[PDB]
């Protein structure tokens, strides 16, 4: 099937949420975006 | 040349993926027909003087 996909070996962007400076930027979103999220706190 | 190449290619590249296995299979079949009457012993001997 065609459709919108993740491209395998693709390079992920990965932002942290902790350093004491705490930032979130406002990424773009074109074709849409997976997230993924591993941690145990529901930060 | 067209725009929309991957919607028609997954449409329809499963026939022509077939028919150029064919034509491929055919190719191959006359390499097997030139390698069955020039090959048929493989000694390759010196060219006497
Ligand atoms: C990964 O990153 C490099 C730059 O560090 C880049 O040249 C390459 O295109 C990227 N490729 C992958 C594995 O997605």
């Amino acid at each position: 099937t065609q459709d919108l996909f993740l491209p395998f070996f693709s390079n992920v962007t990965w932002f942290h949420a902790i350093h004491k400076r705490f930032d979130n930027p406002v990424l773009p979103f074109n074709d849409g975006v997976y997230f993924a999220s591993t941690e145990k706190s529901n930060i | 040349d067209s725009t929309e190449c991957s919607n028609l290619l997954l449409q329809y590249g499963s026939f022509c993926t077939q028919l150029n296995r064919a034509l491929t299979g055919i190719a191959v079949e006359q390499d097997k027909n030139t390698q069955e009457v020039f090959a048929q012993v493989k000694q390759i001997y010196k060219t006497p003087p």
